[PDB]
DNA sequence: TGCATCCGTGAGTGCAG
DNA sequence: TATAATGGGAGCTGTCACGGATGCA
């Protein structure tokens, strides 16, 4: 029923490792990687392309997908094909295909074994924009990192080394998907700075600080202006469906006009202009009301300075610029009788 | 006062918690500069 | 075993036993619908009338699909559709602040999971992990479409307000049908207090002239020209805009 | 609402009223030109100011919202002419 | 009542920073983040029914 | 031609993709500085449409004589902005997912179509129990 | 100037005035967007010897059916003493009307 | 087979808000 | 990037009536 007690139960099935099984699995994973590029420079294929094939066969054909980064599409034909020039090796070279396979198999039991640890870390990064499970999965995600980077020979327990990548990966998710407006992980980092320093200022003053009382305690390069515009981008949006009233028959979104699409006044105001100016071109001359009807656009606009003006108008380059003045001139006298244009300047 | 469950640590500060809104004489409140009233609520009462 | 130089075999089968919609999309995909119809009427012939009864209910679903040409597996989604952005906007209100539909946060919620599943796959993860990611993915999709329907409803942080799922949009007294299709708000309309006019004739009423002006503002603008109280319609309008 | 410069809600029960009278065209007007048939709405307020009768209306933009919201639930709603072939009430703006 | 709910949240956050961050160089000052209290009050007065 | 009926029916995944203009890859809305839409995200205009009429995103083509050209620099069509209202996108799922209507609308439509109980379809769907497609001869507690 | 005769130099109505529908109570200017004049509009001004202005009348007028006698004005800027407003706002003006 | 019993779906209008 | 750390946390309450689908003597 409850999708957390569920996962809390699957986890509770894989037993916890003991010190030997810890170092056993860790050891096998290390050796198996070594095995994989020893296995690569023998056959000369590619460590990763080889690693995925070890990976497929251990987990079953249940899963295989063309892995981004590999150059060929890893379909079950190339996994039999390539598992073949693999098992084709001498017992002292194909020695290592058994090493890899053993490694991948220990990779798993070492991840699966240490999931209860992730839980006990994500548990305390709650209420930060991401849900428990979302946090767990991210936590897990880092755990995977931890095994491909563990060094059993340093003698540390596994808990210790992984508790780094785990929180390293929660914290990157809390800071990369929480906000509806994604803000670079470092800006997020400095924002939290203002928050925490403002908080101590308030705990010191007995009132919330001003902008400047922050720019000071924030140090140098920090002025009041720069704390302010940092806060307004820090600003999280709000729901169009937020409730307006204690009943629920109005949405905050309902009181919001649609500025984009033209209103019917405007819609109409545009069509009457763009023809009562066509009602001032065919009034004195329609080929001088056409070369300056092409010094801009009736639609699309056509206006540069001197270059296509010089290509196809019929006339020379600075003669179209003169009937440009007289086309305009005539309209400025033309538009002392049909004075139905002033209104359009608002 | 913080005290350590094991050593006997003693620190003592008075930490600012924020502002509580006060009630005027006529028995109302000013919240973002707008008088308001807190209507009593009737409910069933604790008991068996 | 290279230490013991034995080859071990553990008693265990190559069974194909799945979980999730992956399974169901397959079982659905393997339905010869005409076959099942055959069997069901072939059992519509039974007594006890409760077997005859359910064979109807089921057969009604079959013949539903047969007569339309819908494929049962289509009740499963590979490609979730996404609704045009203007129908779920992000807008700047007066104070340069931003206002956004719930859907964006329900998609966002989903695309994070589909994405970290595409990653959790390629980086080869244990099932127990991959499992939690697919489940979580369904719950994502089950909230985009009908949040609250199953289990807990998806609330944003810092409140208990269900997000508004596509079915929430569609349905209810405030749904799309009843609040925008079977009746909208309207232009050229006004409200005021009423007051008895006994002098009125049966077919008449008393309309404040200021209500009149707006309600007929187009018509007034024109006539205002067809006489000359203004040169054109656009200047006529600017007259009536300050009292 | 007054403060937004509202319009007046012509609700279900009002629609019924117009329905009972049989005022088809007056109802159609309240459902298109006066609310959200952006084409014929813009089209009318030009016809009034110009002294021409109001244009017959196209489809309410709010029905479209309905289509696209059903698409977004994986539901394929199709306007069909009498010989059962689709009708693009988006005038090709969604076709490819 | 609303006050007993800010105090409640504030205590969830002190013990959190009691069992992580440094178990001996700590004060009342920095083991308390008032805001969970602040917002519970602000809430009862600005959006209660 | 003249609308006279309204058909409603299921969307094949291919068809959903038939609608789409873009796979929404990133859960990003709009850039925290430009306040413009981030590409490959929920408001990317190369998918959905020109935000401003007959004006491509970056500045390339900016009026009606260009109409339909997808500029090279930024990749946005030159059309009416009204299309951000009609152009569907799609999200390509890694493992497929059940339309909860056909799950939980009692009596289930998938659950009756396969003689699957209510509480079976849940378990198999919310991962409480496996469901065999080919036991390859397995046997459990002395019964295949 | 008619449409401004009751505003001080800053753009506030003068305390003690009569304001009715349409009347500006506070002049405000705001910058024009990526609709900085289109061809239709650049050209129309090309005729009138007044080139495209870059600010806009966003003033606060009075709504239909309201009005009265300006009784008071509060002007809160920032950069002044006492005062600091929500982020991104320079100044706010309130004008009470009787 | 007939009948508890649970789960899901409804619960007036417009206006001020 | 390395002491060690390995299964959550808040339920919410004073409606009702009908219709359908499921469990059980
Ligand atoms: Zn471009």
């Amino acid at each position: 029923s409850d999708p957390v007690r569920q996962y809390l139960h699957e986890i509770g099935q894989v037993p916890l490792l003991t010190l030997e099984e810890e170092v056993e699995l860790a050891r096998k994973v290390e050796e198996g990687m070594e095995a994989i590029k020893k296995l690569s420079e023998i056959t000369g294929l590619d460590p990763d392309l080889i690693r995925e094939v070890v990976r497929a066969k251990i987990l079953g054909s249940a899963r295989v997908r063309h892995i981004p980064g590999l150059k060929e599409t890893l379909d079950p034909k190339t996994v039999e094909e390539i598992d073949q020039k693999l098992k084709s090796l001498p017992k002292e070279h194909k020695r290592y295909l058994h090493i890899a396979r053993e490694g991948e198999a220990a990779r798993q039991h070492l991840i699966e074994a240490n999931l209860r640890l992730v839980v006990s870390i994500a548990k305390k990064y709650t209420g930060r924009g991401l849900s428990f499970l979302d946090l767990i999965q991210e936590g897990n995600q880092g755990l995977i990192r931890a095994v491909e980077k563990f060094e059993y020979k340093r003698r540390f327990k596994f808990s210790t080394y992984a508790t780094w990548w785990i929180r390293q990966a929660i914290n990157r998710a809390i800071a990369d998907q929480a906000r509806t407006i994604r803000i670079p992980v470092h800006m997020v980092e400095t924002i939290n700075k203002l928050s925490r320093t403002a908080r101590q200022l308030q705990q010191e003053l007995g009132r919330e600080p001003t902008y400047e009382e922050i720019a000071e305690a924030m140090g140098p390069g920090w002025d009041a202006k720069r704390v302010e515009e940092t806060l307004k981008i820090a600003q999280e949006p709000v729901s169009l469906e937020t409730p307006i009233g204690d009943e629920k028959d109005s949405f905050y979104g309902d009181f919001i006009p649609d500025e984009h699409l033209p209103s019917p006044v405007d819609a109409a105001t545009q069509s009457l202009l763009s023809e009562e100016l066509e009602k001032a071109l065919s009034k004195l001359s329609e080929r001088e009301a056409m070369v300056l009807k092409l010094r801009k656009g009736l639609i699309d606009g056509r206006e540069h300075t001197l270059e296509e003006v010089g290509a196809f108008f019929g006339v020379t380059r600075e003669r179209i610029r003169q009937i440009e003045n007289k086309a305009l001139r005539k309209l400025k006298y033309h538009e002392s009788r049909t004075r139905k244009l002033r209104d359009f300047l608002d | 006062q913080l005290i350590h469950k094991d050593t006997g640590l003693i620190k003592e500060d008075e930490v600012f918690l924020g502002h509580i809104p006060l009630m005027t004489e006529d028995g109302s409140f000013i919240i973002n500069g707008a008088d308001r009233v807190i209507v009593s609520q009737i409910h069933r009462s604790p008991g068996v | 075993d290279l230490v013991r130089n034995v080859v071990r075999v553990v008693e265990s089968y190559d069974i194909d036993a799945r979980m999730g919609a992956e399974a169901i999309q397959q079982l659905l995909k393997e339905l010869d619908l005409e076959a099942l119809e055959k069997e069901l009427l072939e059992e519509m012939k039974h007594p006890s009338r409760a077997r005859r009864a359910k064979a109807r209910k089921r057969l009604e679903v079959v013949r539903a699909f047969l007569d339309s040409g819908n494929r049962p597996e289509w009740m499963i989604l590979e490609a979730v559709p996404v609704l045009p952005p203007d129908l779920r906007p992000m807008v700047q209100v007066d104070g340069g602040r931003f206002a956004t539909s719930d859907l964006n946060d329900l998609y966002r919620r989903l695309i994070n999971r589909n994405n970290r599943l595409k990653k959790l796959l390629a980086q080869g993860a244990p099932e127990i992990i991959i499992r939690n990611e697919k489940r979580m993915l369904q719950e994502a999709v089950d909230a985009l479409l009908d949040n609250g329907r199953r289990g807990a409803p998806v609330t944003n942080p810092g409140s208990d307000r269900p997000l508004r799922s596509l079915t929430d949009i569609l349905s209810g007294k405030q749904g799309r049908f009843r609040q925008n299709l079977l009746g909208k708000r309207v232009d050229y309309s006004g409200r005021s207090v009423i007051v008895v006019g006994p002098q009125l004739k049966l077919h008449q009423c008393g309309l404040p002239k200021r209500m009149a002006l707006e309600l007929f503002k187009p018509f007034l603008l024109k006539k205002m020209e067809e006489k000359g109280i203004a040169p054109n319609v656009k200047a006529a309008r600017r007259m009536l805009e300050r009292q | 609402g007054k403060a937004q410069f509202g319009g007046q809600r012509f609700g279900e029960m009002e629609v019924w009223a117009l329905e009972a009278y049989g005022a088809a065209h007056t109802l159609q007007e309240m459902l298109t030109l006066k609310s959200d048939d952006i084409e014929g709405r813009n089209a009318a307020y030009e016809a009034i100011i110009k002294g021409e009768d109001v244009p017959e209306p196209s489809v309410p933009e709010s029905f479209r919202v309905l289509v696209k919201e059903l698409q977004a639930l994986a539901l394929d709603v199709q306007t069909l002419d009498e010989k059962d072939n689709p009708v693009d009430i988006f005038e090709g703006l969604a076709s490819k | 009542d609303q006050f007993r709910v800010g105090l409640a949240r504030l205590a969830r956050g002190v013990r959190e920073r009691m069992l992580m961050g440094s178990e001996d160089s700590l004060t009342p000052a920095k083991l308390v983040n008032s805001r969970p209290l602040e917002a519970a009050i602000r809430e009862f007065f600005s959006r209660s029914q | 031609k003249e609308v006279r009926k309204v058909r409603i029916a299921l969307a094949s995944p291919e068809k959903i993709r038939s609608w789409s203009y873009g796979e929404v890859e990133k859960p990003e809305t709009i850039n925290y500085r430009t306040l413009k839409p981030e590409r490959d995200g929920l408001f990317d205009e190369r998918i959905f449409g020109p935000i401003k009429d007959y004006e491509c995103a970056c500045g390339k083509y900016k009026r009606q004589r260009f109409e339909g050209k997808v500029c090279e620099r930024c990749g946005v069509e030159v059309t009416k902005s009204i299309v951000k209202r009609y152009r569907m996108g799609h999200i390509e799922l890694a493992t497929p997912a059940a339309h909860i209507w056909f799950v939980k609308d009692v009596p289930s439509k998938i659950g009756t179509l396969l003689d699957l109980s209510a509480t079976e379809l849940e378990q198999v769907l919310y991962f409480s129990k496996y469901i065999v497609l080919d036991p390859k001869g397995a046997i459990l507690n002395g019964v295949p | 100037e008619a449409a401004l005769r009751d505003l001080d130099e800053e753009g506030v109505v003068r305390i003690g005035a009569e304001v009715k529908p349409g009347d500006i109570l506070v002049g405000r200017t705001s910058f024009k967007g990526e609709s900085e004049p289109t061809p239709e509009e650049r050209l129309l001004r090309s005729i009138f010897g007044e080139k495209a202005r870059d600010v806009k009348d966003t003033s606060l007028r009075v709504p239909p059916g309201e009005g009265g006698i300006v009784v008071r004005t509060v002007r809160l800027r920032r950069g002044d003493p006492g005062v600091e407003l929500k982020p991104g706002v320079r100044e706010v003006v309130r004008v009470y009307v009787a």
